[PDB]
RNA sequence: UAGCGCCGGCCAACUCCGUGCCAGCAGCCGCGGUAAUACGGAGGGCGCGAGCGUUACCCGGAUUCACUGGGCGUAAAGGGCGUGUAGGCGGCCUGGGGCGUCCCAUGUGAAAGACCACGGCUCAACCGUGGGGGAGCGUGGGAUACGCUCAGGCUAGACGGUGGGAGAGGGUGGUGGAAUUCCCGGAGUAGCGGUGAAAUGCGCAGAUACCGGGAGGAACGCCGAUGGCGAAGGCAGCCACCUGGUCCACCCGUGACGCUGAGGCGCGAAAGCGUGGGGAGCAAACCGGAUUACCCGGGUAGUCCACGCCCUAAACGAUGCGCGCUAGGUCUCUGGGUCUCCUGGGGGCCGAAGCUAACGCGUUAAGCGCGCCGCCUGGGGAGUACGGCCGCAAGGC
RNA sequence: AGCUGUACCGGAAGGUGCGGCUGG
């Protein structure tokens, strides 16, 4: 059974990006929409769009890749090198303001579900709040 | 179109052979064959000819590869109608990565060609002459046309990217731009400038190579 | 006043003499059996220095118990397989409560120690003054994205309804033929059988080969396949009855009713055991013949049935179960359609991305992820010892 | 060609019976 939707969405994105697909589809929800939004501003994905497949609402994600490379293995570079799930069902990770992680010395982002919405580490630190540590992307 | 259509350019291979990465250049399937989209052919052809024409004016050279049975004559004829080198008998392992070693063979060819033009061959008993002549003819067979390359080429022209995969790999390794006349069973990623057309059908090869050579001619 | 340990590699620091598998050194790998930079001495050298080495114990190195931060196809490691209790975990939309969660304020969090800044002993060790930090709890207030709970809905999971399909799936009855053996009758005579070649054996009380009748037991040739079914073990003559699982179409009904599962309960090839039958062929042990096993001729258990035990394996795909995503090509079994083709479910080969120590795996994953269970921690001793549970016993856990 | 569960071995440098596996 589908136990974790968010991990599923992240895995869908990773699998799509590893084979340089221009677009992926994921079952739609508000929470996934928030994650996609946060990803959208930071310029990881090209952009998300709400669509309907057989009446079932889906989110279609348009992905982003670097320029075509030169020499052997001409496959273009990735914009999302690495994406993980931190807080999983059966082990939830909650962090205070002090304990908010720094990813790749500020190159990468971490997504927090704070009491004041879904934010990045930078936004959370500015607002001085913590919460559930969803994922880290770089 | 209107020249490509009647040349059998759009006639691809069957569904048993096609590479999925090529699906973007496919229009439709008919009667157990894959049809290659021709508007995409036009666009890619325009782009590749722009590149070729720029390279021709700049002063670089293009090595005409292709060793398919029905492509050899066309390759030779189109290449000789230019200063461009060509390979149409066999692609020796390391014509590009091992350029210095093959250049020694080129020098051996030139020295032997000079020797048989000399009356000094009357020594070295007749059977030694026989082995020398065999060596010379082997060298001419495999290295005629390749003699024009004084150094590494500036681009490569491959008739069938799948067939001459070794040449494609070498060129990739040495940062040499690749131009190829691909079909349904080819990998679009490995070709820098692709002309989605036919690798068989003499007519298609004739048309494409003729146009390219004429463009090179008027570009000079 | 200047000692102490080292000088093969780890590990900074090299020559001579003495000995010759001796005497000896050793933390590991290892040196010494004649020219030893490894033993003993000398000269030099290196490292510390009123200290320098050794033994014992703790942390590190050890990511070598892996929460940070490991693993199980072949290196140690997927339970023999189901059903399922406790537990763990759990789709989409809206509202309430603020339990977890986050934040602010405040009370604690003794001194000494630790940290920072100044000082006093001629410096330091030591000590003094001041400031801050601090995991964790108590009280007050706030937020509601996520997890929880309570309500109201939804159909994408799950389960039903209707119509149809394939199958060595299981149990109980019942009959069909081929073949071996044996008994009776007929006809016919000197070998038959067996081996690499022979022997033991059977046969003049008539064997072998042949024909006819009868008795009994066990297994089902051709189709038969790289096939099909089942959770595994495993399942082939045919007919009937009873019965389990599963696939497809319609997309009609319920509206999260789900996944996994320590114990428990059930099933579990073969070989064995008990109580009664049965016994044709084959055949452990055993008895003879050739030539150490092998091979040949006999032969008890056993193989078969009923009931009750036993519970093991190369019980294997050496790969736990469920769900989602990630190019394809080809062969095949079985449904549906708008039947060149398209769309489901099984079984096989070759291969994208990727993974792997490699072999290889690759939509039937050993790829990328989530949930739950089992198991591993160097080899031998050892599945041994003792203890406990089970078994008639062998033995099993 | 080996290996393996089980059961025997008064011509065990190991053999045989009934099954299983390819790790031939």
């Amino acid at each position: 059974m589908l136990t974790d939707p968010i991990a599923d969405m992240l895995t869908r994105i990773r699998n799509a990006t590893r084979v340089y697909k221009e677009s992926t589809d994921v079952p739609a929800s508000r929470f996934k929409e928030e994650i996609l939004r946060i990803l959208a501003r930071e310029g990881f994905i090209k952009g998300y769009e709400r669509v309907d497949v057989d009446g079932k609402p889906y989110l279609r994600v348009y992905l982003k890749y670097g320029p075509r490379r030169q020499g052997p293995d001409p496959r273009p570079e990735q914009v999302i090198h690495h994406i993980r799930r931190i807080s999983k069902p059966g082990r939830r990770v909650y962090v205070g303001v002090k304990e908010i992680p720094r990813v790749r010395r500020g190159l990468g982002i971490a997504i927090l579900s704070t009491s004041k919405g879904v934010l990045t580490d930078r936004e959370a630190r500015k607002l001085g709040v913590g919460g559930e540590l969803i994922c880290e992307v770089w | 179109v209107k020249e490509l259509l009647e040349a059998g350019v759009h006639f691809g291979h069957e569904r048993k052979r096609w590479n999925p990465k090529f699906a973007r250049y496919i229009y439709a399937e008919r009667n157990g064959i894959h049809i290659i989209d021709l508007q995409k052919t036009m666009e890619e052809l325009e782009r590749t000819f722009r590149f070729i024409e720029d390279l021709a004016m700049r002063g670089g050279t293009i090595l005409f590869v292709g060793t398919k049975k029905q492509a050899q004559d066309i390759v030779r004829m189109e290449a000789e109608r230019a200063g461009m080198p060509y390979v149409n008998q066999r692609w020796l392992g390391g014509m590009l990565t091992n350029f210095k070693t093959i250049s020694q063979r080129v020098h051996r060819l030139e020295e032997l060609e000079a020797l048989f033009a000399s009356p000094e061959i009357e020594e070295r008993p007749k059977k030694e002459q026989v082995r020398l002549k065999h060596e010379l003819e082997r060298l001419q067979k495999y290295l005629s046309g390749f003699r024009l390359l004084k150094r590494l080429p500036d681009a490569i022209f491959v008739v069938d990217p799948t067939k001459e995969a070794i040449a494609v790999r070498e060129a990739r390794k040495l940062f040499i731009p690749v131009i190829a006349l691909a079909d349904t069973d080819s990998d679009p990623d490995l070709v820098d400038y692709i002309i989605p057309g036919n690798d068989d059908a003499i007519r298609s090869i004739q048309l494409i190579l003729s146009r390219a050579v004429d463009l090179i001619i008027q570009a000079r």
